[PDB]
């Protein structure tokens, strides 16, 4: 298998519903 | 800013995928990541770091995790 590598990113007027 | 480290999580047929979180990163967000890649359940699941459940609410500043720590998943009991 390759490398895998997943970045878990950090934890509203212009919405529409 | 702080930094990621890297986590390996290590599944029941040895495959990894590693993970960058911050120290401050709940846990739950890796879990969920890793069920939905592996196709199942996240509640089919459990996550041990050193033998011990990982919480949802757990971060790796909690569990004195480092660069290239390991966490291991098996079906829950």
């Amino acid at each position: 298998a390759e490398e895998r590598v997943v970045v878990i990113s950090s934890s509203n007027s212009s919405s529409r519903y | 800013e702080g930094e990621y480290i890297k986590l390996k999580v290590i599944g029941q047929d040895s495959s990894e995928i590693h993970f960058k979180v911050k120290m401050t990163t709940h846990l739950k967000k890796l879990k969920e990541s890793y069920a939905q890649r592996q196709g199942v359940p996240m509640n089919s699941l459990r996550f041990l770091f050193e033998g011990q459940r990982i919480a949802d609410n757990h971060t790796p500043k909690e569990l004195g995790m480092e660069e290239e720590d390991v966490i291991e998943v098996y079906q829950e009991q």
